[PDB]
RNA sequence: CGCGACCUCAGAUCAGACGUGGCGACCCGCUGAAUUUAAGCAUAUUAGUCAGCGGAGGAGAAGAAACUAACCAGGAUUCCCUCAGUAACGGCGAGUGAACAGGGAAGAGCCCAGCGCCGAAUCCCCGCCCCGCGGCGGGGCGCGGGACAUGUGGCGUACGGAA
RNA sequence: UAAGGCUAAAUACCGGCACGAGACCGAUAGUCAACAAGUACCGUAAGGGAAAGUUGAAAAGAACUUUGAAGAGAGAGUUCA
RNA sequence: UACCCACCCGACCCGUCUUGAAACACGGACCAAGGAGUCUAACACGUGCGCGAGUCGGGGGCUCGCACGAAAGCCGCCGUG
RNA sequence: GGUGGAGCCGCCGCAGGUGCAGAUCUUGGUGGUAGUAGCAAAUAUUCAAACGAGAACUUUGAAGGCCGAAGUGGAGAAGGG
RNA sequence: ACAAAGCAUCGCGAAGGCCCGCGGCGGGUGUUGACGCGAUGUGAUUUCUGCCCAGUGCUCUGAAUGUCAAAGUGAAGAAAUUCAAUGAAGCGCGGGUAAACGGCGGGAGUAACUAUGACUCUCUUAAGGUAGCCAAAUGCCUCGUCAUCUAAUUAGUGACGCGCAUGAAUGGAUGAACGAGAUUCCCACUGUCCCUACCUACUAUCCAGCGAAACCACAGCCAAGGGAACGGGCUUGGCGGAAUCAGCGGGGAAAGAAGACCCUGUUGAGCUUGACUCUAGUCUGGCACGGUGAAGAGACAUGUUUUUUCACUGACCCGGUGAGG
RNA sequence: CGACUCUUAGCGGUGGAUCACUCGGCUCGUGCGUCGAUGAAGAACGCAGCUAGCUGCGAGAAUUAAUGUGAAUUGCAGGACACAUUGAUCAUCGACACUUCGAACGCACUUGCGGCCCCGGGUUCCUCCCGGGGCUACGCCUGUCUGAGCGUCGCU
């Protein structure tokens, strides 16, 4: 009868995320000559870290090659980068730690991240804390080449588009144990409102389908088509299987 | 209040006029039905419009 | 077309009015231009209106509007029962080339529902009592 | 404690005076009136309280410029003339 | 509830009569309009047919 | 590499106008239920109704046949009596449900486009004077503008019309 | 003879201005409202929403004396009452 | 006959639903004013009256500013129906 | 008979919003209950004078007391006007 | 009880997952990118997590000779039409999956007291309950049997286990710390009790002052009888003495509320699903916007149709920037 | 005859029924058929010699001029007026006037900020500053001006 919780994170307006003291969004500094010609520089000014992420950002200031200027960006830090460090971009840049380059300059087995899915979207795939994506082989015409992100799929991506080397910092994240709901409910306050969560076990049959019951029971399968109205769509998803 | 707007202030003034009594000669007009103002107002009593 | 807007399936009652989805609109999509294009510019007075191209998604109508207190139409005849103040917003009452097509009036068998001024008065003269003063 | 226990913590207004009705109704975190309906163009009258709506239609104010109107009208609405002098 | 022989007698007042009786006390007073209009226009026109054409 | 037409399209606190809102009994577009009835109910019914929304006028809408008819034929629309609670509709049930003819109130008819003819024969706004000015107009005079040939004015529109 | 257009008259009016009438109601009736009524008052608000007519013909509405702190009295007077 | 009192005999509190109410069934402290089978349409039968194989009645019309009139009277309209 | 101060009924016909004990009826009024329940949360008052028609309750003086600076003290916000 | 850290599955590489919205080229997650987001289940740690894919689900580059509509094509007719061929998704078929929903049985003989039965026979199913645990908050019979604790125990603790009807993330077994959580026992303590007593304050009490309400047919002493089958009134007895004060809780089936139980009603609502009838949403086909060029192929025919595949870029779409090479 | 209680009556309270009135409604007719950016409907705040409310009005504010009318107004004052006078008062209303909101209109709703023009003081435009007046909303028409375009060209 009542509109499940999972239907309401879609108004938003409460299930909405949690970003006053953001640093800005984590990009990779667009085209031009000195990307798809040349190889820009530029210096490490700081390693702050934002709210909501695992991975610390880096405000790296180059110059504009246009106007008097110092355009500034944000780029998830490569694991190792450090202050003052000089940072080099684009097609002509040398292969080491920080520097972005076109995955089609860069050999296979070359360790990269913040990597773009379509060419000039500035930086989308494999920056969480600690991932990384593989360049696994080239296609010299059809200008594609073949790449491994962190869930282990394998994704055809036109070899223009552009990715930095190294490693996401901030590895292991996830090895240390929350150990208290406090750290977790301070955790999530910096993300959006999505805590303590409850089971559909223990809600009545009108907020939730797993709802009812004189015991706390499911009562149908726990598996649900993929083709389902919203609201039914609960549980494991369209699950191939189900168990360990 | 005493951090009162204007309009909030003027709405008070009005209000503070209308309380007093009636003239007690208004009592001798001709055709009167009126003694006793019946449209009076007290602080604790019926609190204002607001 | 037309989706009923409520707010989900929705339409609470009989299973008769059940829909939402397949409906359609009561007046034509010329009479919803000639609207628009009057709505817009309500000093002008909707005259007419042709069809010039249209796409899946589009259908591109275009609307001859009239300046009704221009002195070229104000002083030459023929052409100032538009200025009287009868013919204001002609297409919001339904009263242009398409948008009378809707009200479905005419002569004859076809058109027997609208016999009386409108498709309204039609029947405000059918379900009303004619109680004489006499009986 | 929800009552003579919570109808104690009652400071703050919703409401104020709308500057268009003069009713206390202007909503302030809302920013419409709710009773005209105020940044809203048109008056928000109903045909569904008649009750409400004879509250303030034509003829519960003053009038002081339609109540002329009407006197123009019975005698002519002549304008620009005066009545023959002494 | 019908008893014992009458006629099956379908009466139109299912719908909303109440609302929408027209009362004829006009019918006098319309006689009356009516013939200063037909004297009205006999006078305006005054040598003519006054039935019409 | 400039200048000039036109076509599109901008900006003006440019010259002059005009639109919004209110009322809402009657009126015109659209939207549109459920109580209720059926002794349950889902079709039906309530009902194209209440509410919602838009728009007017002193009345509105309608209106000069892509009509009615089958007759020895009638002749725009609207209203009243009538047709008739009838032809038809309908879990053919509850219930719904018109028209034509006839009598009467009233009675009025007309324009375009096009096809053509006519030297654009046209219209608008400026500037000077003559009259008129408390519903801004007429008369004249101006190489004062502009619209119009992608189409203005006169005859003409099917009852026939032009020549 | 469609795909374009104009049009008075009979026709409708629980709003408005201005009137006229009644086998109507007569102050718990008749409009919520015969009166400072959509007023007093309630509700944050949408909204809700009352009670309450009559001295006499003329105020001629009781001067004066007296008891009482005073309210109230006793006489007196006004009045057809 | 009606006021008070006395006596002898009789005598349970009304309204209601109910097979059955004084009921350990329910409504009812008391008193004032208000308060419930209405109008319309459609049938049906009975009854009264006019005319009678006919008979109307409506809408119209002809006669008023109504005082009484938004009445009454009249019309191959009276039969279009 | 009385008080009351301006209109009213009989008969023949016509028309109704036409007859009240009752509906946990509506509105207004008034009882019995009853001069009853009650005027019992935070220890506390007393003497003299003043004023006054009138003092357990005002005011001044004196005495006893409590709040005891996380106040029953000194200032503000919102709200009140 | 919920939450919780932890454990665990599940979807998803962005024209994506989940989700909102009436509608947009609309919005949330997303100032995001698998160490992220969304969807669930269990609930620290320790120790473990057993069998079952037959059922219902979910899902699977899975065969769709099963069926199957709109159009589409084919044929007869004069035409409405009628009859053919064909065939998308889902349905049918086949794989996978139980940390998905959930499931995990019944009989006889047989050992040297008796009994019991390692052992051996059938039967059935999808496996037939494994490790553990138990008269537990889960045991009908039930104050199960033994012991312990008591003078005495349906209580408690401990063992026993054919357990009406325990048991493995519908989690099993444990368990330090913690608990206004549930029980049992002992020491200390006590007016809880034997068995009550007195003392204090505020009341009540009386007075001056001020003054309500619920309730009320009429009312108010009993026995028995009858009676609508328990009277205050009626019948017969008993009896009856004004006006009241403090108490009191036997009676007025006392007041408070048109019974919350129950039953009826062709009266409803909340929730559910294998009820009936539908719907938003989503999957699939057709048609439209929808073009250009290229090859090539089958079917029919002796051109048509089906078109398969690979290109193109002008619609269309997404990406970036202060539209700078 | 003690008090209380009950019934009835005489009077007295309490209460407002009945009755009689009625500047009000309801109903039915008739004539008319009258809003607003020259700023409406509605709202706020003001305005009387003594005035709170209703009503009437708008800083010219219980009205202004004008025209009829022709001696009041009144609760008390107080008054002008010469009642041989627009002449007191009322009615009409056609001259003039119209605080702040409001479609509300420079931007905003605090009542705050501005801009652009003018005219006073200030200045001797010296910019403020002070005072005063006129503009400055959106949409759209016709025209006007200034433009933009590797749009179509033409001349070069
Ligand atoms: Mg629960
Ligand atoms: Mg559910
Ligand atoms: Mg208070
Ligand atoms: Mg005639
Ligand atoms: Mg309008
Ligand atoms: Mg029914
Ligand atoms: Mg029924
Ligand atoms: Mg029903
Ligand atoms: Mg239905
Ligand atoms: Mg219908
Ligand atoms: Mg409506
Ligand atoms: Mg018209
Ligand atoms: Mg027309
Ligand atoms: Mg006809
Ligand atoms: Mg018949
Ligand atoms: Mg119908
Ligand atoms: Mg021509
Ligand atoms: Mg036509
Ligand atoms: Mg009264
Ligand atoms: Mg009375
Ligand atoms: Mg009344
Ligand atoms: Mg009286
Ligand atoms: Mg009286
Ligand atoms: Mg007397
Ligand atoms: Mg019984
Ligand atoms: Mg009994
Ligand atoms: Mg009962
Ligand atoms: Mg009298
Ligand atoms: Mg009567
Ligand atoms: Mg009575
Ligand atoms: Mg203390
Ligand atoms: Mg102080
Ligand atoms: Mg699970
Ligand atoms: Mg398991
Ligand atoms: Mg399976
Ligand atoms: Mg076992
Ligand atoms: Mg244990
Ligand atoms: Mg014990
Ligand atoms: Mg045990
Ligand atoms: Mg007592
Ligand atoms: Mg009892
Ligand atoms: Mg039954
Ligand atoms: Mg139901
Ligand atoms: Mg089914
Ligand atoms: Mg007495
Ligand atoms: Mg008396
Ligand atoms: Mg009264
Ligand atoms: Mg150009
Ligand atoms: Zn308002």
């Amino acid at each position: 009868g009542r509109v499940i919780r999972g239907q309401r994170k879609g108004a938003g307006s409460v299930f909405r995320a949690h970003v006053k003291h953001r640093k800005g969004a984590a990009r990779l500094r667009a085209v031009d000559f000195a990307e798809r010609h040349g190889y820009i520089k530029g210096i490490v000014k700081d390693i702050i870290h934002d709210p909501g992420r695992g991975a610390p950002l880096a405000k790296v200031v180059f110059r504009d090659p246009y106007r008097f200027k110092k355009r500034t960006e944000l780029f998830i830090a490569a694991e190792g980068i450090h202050t003052g460090q000089f940072v080099y971009c684009g097609k002509k840049a040398q292969l080491n730690i920080g520097n972005v380059l076109p995955v089609g300059t860069m050999p296979e087995g070359t360790i990269v991240c913040c990597l773009e899915e379509k060419p000039g979207d500035r930086g989308k795939l494999a920056r969480a804390s600690g991932n990384y994506a593989t360049v696994i082989s080239h296609n010299p015409e059809t200008k594609k080449t073949r790449v491994k992100l962190p869930s282990g799929s394998k994704k055809v991506i036109s070899s223009a588009n552009r990715a930095v080397v190294g490693v996401v910092a901030g590895g292991g994240r996830i090895d240390k144990p929350i150990l208290k709901a406090g750290r977790a409910y301070h955790k999530y306050k910096a993300k959006r409102n999505c805590w303590p969560r409850v089971r559909g076990v223990a809600m009545n049959p009108v907020e939730h389908p797993f709802g009812g019951g004189n015991h706390q029971h499911i009562g149908k399968p726990s598996t649900i088509r993929r083709d389902a109205p919203a609201g039914r769509k609960v549980g494991l998803i369209a699950a191939r299987r189900t168990g360990r | 209040s005493s951090h009162k707007t204007f309009r909030i202030k003027r709405f008070l003034a009005k209000k503070q006029k209308q309380n007093r009594p009636i003239p007690q000669w208004i009592r001798m007009k001709t055709g009167n039905k009126i003694r006793y103002n019946s449209k009076r107002r007290h602080w604790r009593r019926t609190k204002l419009g607001l | 077309g037309r989706k009923r807007p409520v707010p989900k399936g929705a339409t609470y009652g009989k299973p008769v009015h059940h829909g939402v989805n397949q409906l359609k609109f009561a007046r034509s999509l010329q009479s919803v231009a000639e609207e628009r294009a009057g709505r817009h510019c309500g000093a002008l007075r909707v005259l007419n209106s042709y069809w010039v191209g249209e796409d899946s998604t589009y259908k591109f109508f275009e609307v001859i509007l009239i300046d009704p207190f221009h002195k070229a139409i104000r002083r030459n005849p023929d052409t100032q029962w538009i200025t009287k103040p009868v013919h204001k917003h002609r297409e919001m009452r339904g009263l242009t080339s398409a948008g009378r097509k809707s009200r479905g009036l005419g002569k004859g068998h076809k058109f027997h529902h609208t016999i009386g001024g409108s498709r309204r008065a039609a029947w405000r003269r059918r379900n009303t009592l004619q109680l004489h003063r006499y009986r | 404690t929800k009552g003579t226990s919570s109808f104690g913590k009652r400071r703050n207004k919703t409401h104020t005076l709308c500057r268009r009705c003069g009713s206390k109704a202007y909503h302030l975190q809302k920013s419409t009136c709710g009773k005209c309906g105020y940044p809203a163009k048109r008056k928000r009258k109903y045909n569904w309280s008649a009750k409400a709506k004879r509250r303030n239609t034509t003829g519960t104010g003053r009038m002081r410029h339609l109540k002329i109107v009407y006197r123009r009208f019975r005698h002519g609405f002549r304008e620009g003339i005066t009545p023959k002098p002494k | 509830a019908p008893s014992r022989n009458g006629m099956i007698l379908k009466p139109h007042f299912h719908k909303d009569w109440q609302r929408r009786v027209a009362t004829w006390f006009n019918q006098p007073a319309r006689k009356i309009r009516r013939r200063k209009a037909r004297q009205a226009k006999a006078r305006r026109i005054a040598p003519r047919p006054a039935s019409g054409p």
